[PDB]
């Protein structure tokens, strides 16, 4: 079982995050229908609402998260082919608690040189360095806390 | 030489009508993919993801807002505020005052983060240069400029 992100026991609620990016994030908040969803059911406040001030939303106990850079990654690998009949695809992340872990061995550290002469200030380094290593939870063969999604994403 | 140097700066009438060529570009736009507020969301999508960033108007980094503005020449504004959808936008999530609602006393109005300005003398620029026709079929066009922060230098 995937550990979802807030429970609620009473009146069974089950919270998750899902990560879009930005192809599959137009198609969730621009369809036909679901878009009265939130104009009708939201209280008439001009600075809240996410229709004329958009932001995530919520809808189905599913909190929808835009990050823009997942365009970046997935058209570097493939993704604007290799669909029916060549079609571009991309990836949606529904992840709950305890999906990549993040180990730090020293936080990021500034630090400076003067290079060629100390007196003659004729050259001069600055620089920054870290030791960290970032892994998604895998146990058994299998994906911890992600469930990957994949849709046609036309880019019109 | 301005096209295939911005091919994400640039929106024709959808992304499956860039072209590298500006006179092909231009003829990919119908007559019948006009201004409604679905299609102005590509446009900020686009202003997001752009290769070196377009700095936004207005930023709020937590619940993530990021503001901007568009200047109409009043015939893509008027497609754009007399839509069959997207006008109970502004008469069910406004409150009910007479004196600052847009639906029945005109002026900018904003939708999805993005502030919608009218200027009436784009349609003298453009008319001069010759979009009335060079669409498809020889079809009127109008430009939009979704605008961020510092895209126009005033030097006195």
């Amino acid at each position: 079982a995937i550990t979802p992100m807030q429970v609620d026991d009473d009146e069974g609620r089950e919270y998750f995050v899902a990560f879009h990016g930005s192809r599959t994030f137009r198609d969730l908040k621009g369809d036909t229908a679901m878009l009265n969803a939130n104009r009708e059911a939201r209280p008439r406040d001009v600075s809240s609402n996410p229709l004329l001030q958009d932001g995530d939303l919520i809808y189905e106990g599913v909190i929808h998260r835009e990050v823009p850079e997942i365009d970046a990654w997935a058209a570097a690998n493939g993704f604007n082919t290799a669909g029916a009949g060549s079609a571009p695809i991309r990836p949606v992340f529904l992840c709950g608690t305890q999906s990549v872990f993040l180990a730090y061995a020293q936080r990021p550290q500034a630090g400076t040189e003067k290079s060629d002469i100390p007196a003659l200030n004729r050259r001069m380094t600055v620089g920054m360095d870290e030791i960290i290593g970032v892994k998604k939870a895998a146990f058994n063969g299998k994906q911890h806390g992600v469930v990957m999604g994949f849709f046609g994403a036309a880019g019109d | 030489a301005f096209s295939a140097a911005n091919p994400d700066r640039l929106f024709f009438g959808s992304i499956s009508g860039y072209s590298a060529t500006w006179a092909t570009g231009l003829g990919n736009v119908d007559a019948a993919e006009t201004c409604t507020a679905a299609r102005v969301g590509v446009m900020k999508r686009l202003a997001m993801s752009a290769s070196p960033a377009i700095t936004p108007m207005q930023v709020d980094d937590d619940e993530g807002r990021e503001y901007f503005v568009a200047f109409h020449g009043s015939r893509t504004f008027r497609d754009l505020k007399g839509d069959t959808a997207m006008l109970n936008a502004n008469r069910e999530a406004r409150p009910r005052d007479v004196s600052s609602n847009p639906l029945l006393q005109d002026g900018d109005l904003i939708y999805e983060g993005v502030i919608h300005r009218e200027v009436p003398e784009i349609d003298a620029w453009a008319a001069a240069n010759g979009f009335n026709t060079a669409g498809a079929g020889s079809a009127p066009i109008r430009p939009v400029f979704l605008c961020g922060t510092q895209s126009v230098f005033l030097a006195y």
